[PDB]
RNA sequence: UAGCUAGUAGGUGGGGUAACGGCUCACCUAGGCGACGAUCCCUAGCUGGUCUGAGAGGAUGACCAGCCACACUGGAACUG
RNA sequence: GUAUGAAGAAGGCCUUCGGGUUGUAAAGUACUUUCAGCGGGGAGGAAGGGAGUAAAGUUAAUACCUUUGCUCAUUGACGUUACCCGCAGAAGAAGCACCGGCUAACUCCGUGCCAGCAGCCGCGGUAAUACGGAGGGUGCAAGCGUUAAUCGGAAUUACUGGGCGUAAAGCGCACGCAGGCGGUUUGUUAAGUCAGAUGUGAAAUCCCCGGGCUCAACCUGGGAACUGCAUCUGAUACUGGC
């Protein structure tokens, strides 16, 4: 290659770019939620998926997955969303989380209790 | 010792000054390729024995006006 | 067009020792006879000899080892589009001491070994192994 | 945190004794009568090369009872001073105070020797030491603390240590409960039946 | 003024001092002109636990520089 | 002395007009223990027979290599089409490192002191002959002593 | 992002200022700049460093040091 | 906490039921108490200054101030300090994710193309040890998992260390401005070059080698480098200028 041009314009390569740019370098963000619904999965997986539509304060509007068994969500119910891809959903690169606001407690489990925070018994 | 350069006149359109071009003529530090790298200075001269295309020798001295610090010594090729 | 007098000499050596030639010849110069006297005693050629004085020529007797050339690579590196200068320790190590670098110097054409032994540097001519 | 795993089942698992529940008996040993393979050996699969490394890594760490990040610190300390990562790594584990108390014969197990360090029953240079990770200095004196020098279990560990060979790099007196640590552990008396050609493939990367 | 002072190092409980020539202007831990050695208030088991060039101190006194009482006690700590 | 090694075993499971294959292909190295190295390859129905099919030619295949004091002293490259090898001298108490093929070819040469890397295709049956091409490229100070002068 | 500037380019003189200088007023000559990217926009304080890689390199310059700019917007002068 | 404690108990899990495994674990016994709790004793950070004593201090020997020393009253937010003693008594102190391949740990049950997982593989349509759980196990542990940003794997941006006939691409062809390269011999100047030498290259930080409280964290001495830049005095082959 012409080195007498590399001294003016170097070699350039493709840069890495986010699959979740709407969060803008935050680990989770708040949305009011405009719609809570279900959608049929990608490929022959035959398992109905739970999703919500979220518009963000920065002008983005995206779709999020409702992880953890059991929920109470509606329009204007207010939720937290984070990163993490779902491969069997159309365009769903976001996860909805329930450590904050008004989302109901997850269905209880005896293992892996960090998953959507399985809450300990208390009297 | 003081700093002195050889270069050439590229404009003589003003009376008591000449626009002089100087070069680096050196390798690029990460490519080894020669780079000419021209820079222009607005050099003082009230003698008027030189003009455009003349090869000229200049010296570093004190500022005389805004952004101007270099002055003429001699004509190097003496083509006229 | 015709661009370099040393490529016209190194090609005759490199391709001649690939084609099993006894002795190869090209136009002479002060530099060409200076490097021949290095390549001789460093054991990369078997003889060198000049012919003529007006339009002078140089003939190099090629050297062989175990049915191949005595040389494993003779590389230019210092070329018309890029010349290389090396200082007294900045001199590279060619094939861990199984080869040489050739330096012009202000004090005579020699190896990087002789340049280190003199605390000397200069411009590179070639790297030979 | 503590491992709390089994003492002898692991010795059998790699076919190599860990000086756990086995250092002082030959009869009435309680070692599960040296367990014959039964129908288990016929049903054992081959281990992977990634697993052969891990079997070595865990064995070499657990025989001394040490922390992972400290065992890795010794892998960085064995790389310098022309020490060889395959050679000084063993001597760094062997040179810990918790093993010097063991090689001076004061405890019949490494956990019974580490007990004396962790309960502040040991002193070095006449100063009380509670750090099991301590690297003992050459020509320095290790001794049992005044408030612990009457323990019959230590006199009884020494009653047995008088019947054992000592490391060349240290000495100990069974009366005084005291010994000079002469040198850092040396390859002229340090040997182990471990894969010394395999421990070099660790932490890379 | 230009003064010979102890710069605070060693962090918490066991401080360590670097003896410097510095200007008393503005910043406490500002830039320092020259270092002349180190001082340890804690036992180090070495007879060079504290090191000072008393002739270089005399050279900075030869620049008219100010002395601080803590450095006069350091000159006493090397037994003058 | 024994130096001989097994580099890789590969299970063949495809279906053909003769039925479904249940066979194994092996790759081994041996040498002469005095200055020659070589490799062998072979497929059979049982692994000990595949190892023997390979070993019997690995005991025939030879190339002489310049092995000064059982050590590498210069940087060397080796090539075979899509597979490339690069080997350099290590420091005191350091050595191999690298893929299991290079690890075996150096033991039949008596060598340990090598910093090795592979480039391009990591294919085993090419990277072995590219390593042997890199040993054709290996030089000795004892041979250069017979080249110097005249 | 392809055209930029004409207080701009060169010069001279008055006035002010710690030195120098378009800093400032008035005038004379007619330019100057861009291809090595001026003009325009986006992002960003900079450095010793921080973290990472065998290294070339990559990301990042909080806290701690060595400089900077700023403190509701903008202009201004005075005090030491 | 350390040791010892059985054809191997109570309780579980695997098990045509042979045995296996939890497990020497427990119960039993021995044996030692760190840390903790509480009571007792209690350092160092409190020096520096000040008072007396001494000094032909310097000055004009007892104003200030200085002095190697001696002797004394003094200063604690941290604080129920550090450290040690004493008292029972193993007493008060443990989770997280994973275990079919890459991937170390192994099965058994539930779910049944539904739910639920995933990086690839794809799993699951009622033997998925791939989704939930249990027993055993693996690894790490006051952490462990998850997400975000950005790096190391990456020789896939290219000197170290690639491609353009057919697998990314030689411009359809020629001409050519601006820019780059260019045979030989004898001089000359000494810019580039090479040599010698000095300054500059902060502390901290790193690397390499040491030292300090019982270690490490933390703190700190040494060695090294900062490729260069600035300047001086030489060398003189080759390029540049002549």
């Amino acid at each position: 290659a012409t080195v007498n041009q590399l001294v003016r314009k170097p070699r350039a390569r493709k840069v890495a770019k986010s699959n979740v740019p709407a969060l803008e370098a935050c680990p989770q963000k708040r949305g009011v939620c405009t719609r809570v619904y279900t959608t049929t999965p990608k490929k022959p997986n035959s398992a109905l998926r739970k999703v919500c539509r979220v518009r963000l304060t920065n002008g983005f509007e995206v779709t999020s997955y409702i992880g953890g068994e059991g929920h109470n969500l509606q329009e204007h119910s207010v939720i937290l969303i984070r990163g993490g891809r779902v491969k069997d959903l159309p365009g769903v690169r976001y996860h909805t989380v329930r450590g904050a606001l008004d989302c109901s407690g997850v269905k209880d489990r005896k293992q892996a209790r960090s998953k959507y925070g399985v809450k300990r018994p208390k009297a | 010792k003081i700093r002195t350069l050889q270069g050439r006149v590229v404009s003589d359109k003003m009376e008591k000054s000449i626009v002089v071009a100087i070069e680096r003529f050196v390798k690029h530090p990460i490519y080894g390729k020669f780079i000419k790298r021209t820079t222009k200075l607005h050099v003082h001269d009230e003698n008027n024995e030189c003009g455009i295309g003349d090869v000229v020798e200049i010296r570093e001295c004190r500022p005389l006006s805004k952004t101007k610090s270099w002055t003429l010594v001699r004509v190097v090729e003496k083509a006229v | 067009s015709m661009q370099d007098p040393i490529a016209d000499m190194l090609t005759r050596i490199r391709n001649g020792q690939a084609a099993n030639k006894a002795a190869v010849t090209m136009p002479s110069s002060k530099l060409k006879v200076a490097i021949a006297n290095v390549l001789k005693e460093e054991g990369f050629i078997e003889d060198f000899k000049v012919e003529g004085d007006t339009k002078p020529e140089l003939e190099l007797t090629l050297k062989y080892f175990q049915g191949k050339a005595v040389v494993e690579s003779i590389q230019r590196v210092s070329r018309p589009g890029l010349r290389i200068y090396k200082r007294k320790d900045e001199l590279p190590k060619v094939m861990a001491g199984l080869g040489i670098a050739v330096v012009s110097t202000s004090k005579g054409v020699m190896t990087d070994r002789a340049a280190r032994q003199a605390g000397l540097g200069g411009e590179i001519i070639c790297y030979v192994a | 945190a503590r491992y709390l795993g089994p003492k002898l089942k692991l010795s059998r698992r790699e076919g190599t004794d860990l000086f756990l529940k086995s250092g002082v008996r030959a009869i009435d040993t309680k070692c599960k009568i040296e367990q014959a393979p039964g129908q288990h050996g016929a049903r054992k699969p081959r281990l992977s090369d990634y697993g052969v490394q891990l079997r070595e890594k865990q064995k070499v760490r657990r025989i001394y009872g040490v922390l992972e990040r400290q065992f890795r610190n010794y892998y960085k300390e064995a790389a310098r001073l022309k020490g060889n990562t395959g050679e000084n790594l063993l001597a760094l584990l062997e040179g810990r105070l918790d093993n010097v108390v063991y090689r001076m014969g004061f405890g019949a197990t490494r956990a019974e020797a580490r007990q004396l360090v962790s309960h502040k029953a040991i002193m070095v240079n006449g100063r009380v030491v509670n750090i099991a990770s301590y690297q003992v200095s050459p020509n320095d004196v290790v001794s049992i603390r005044e408030k612990a020098k009457k323990q019959s279990r230590v006199k009884a560990a020494l009653e047995l240590a008088e019947q054992r060979e000592k490391p060349t790099w240290l000495e100990v007196d069974a009366g005084k409960m005291e010994g000079t640590f002469k040198r850092k552990p040396e390859r002229s008396d340090l040997s182990a039946d471990i894969n010394e050609h395999l421990i070099v493939e660790l932490y890379s990367k | 003024m230009v003064t010979i002072r102890l710069a605070r190092h060693g962090a918490k409980k066991r401080p360590f001092y670097q003896v410097v020539v510095a200007d008393s202007r503005n910043a406490r831990n500002g830039r320092f002109i020259e270092r002349v050695g180190f001082f340890n208030p804690i036992a180090s088991e070495k007879e060079e636990g504290t090191r000072l060039d008393l002739d270089r101190i005399a050279h900075w006194v030869g620049q008219g520089a100010t002395i601080s009482d803590r450095v006069a006690a350091l000159i006493k700590e090397v037994n003058k | 002395e024994l130096q001989e090694k097994l580099i890789a075993v590969n299970r063949v499971s495809k279906t053909v007009k003769g039925g479904r294959i249940f066979s194994f292909t092996a790759l081994t190295v041996v040498g002469d223990g005095n200055g020659r190295v070589g490799f062998g390859y072979g497929k059979a129905r049982e692994v000990p027979a595949a190892i023997q099919k390979a070993m019997e030619k690995a005991r025939r295949n030879m190339i002489n290599v310049a092995l000064n004091n059982g050590t590498l002293q210069h940087p060397v490259k080796g090539v075979h089409t899509g597979s490339r090898v690069f080997m350099q001298p290590a420091s005191e108490g350091t050595g191999i490192i690298a893929g299991g093929a290079m690890r075996a070819v150096l033991e039949v040469a008596g060598v340990h002191n090598v910093l090795a890397k592979a480039y391009g295709s990591t294919n085993p049956i090419n990277v072995v002959r590219a390593t042997i091409d890199g040993l054709e490229n290996m030089n000795s100070p004892e041979m250069v002593a017979a080249k110097r002068g005249k």
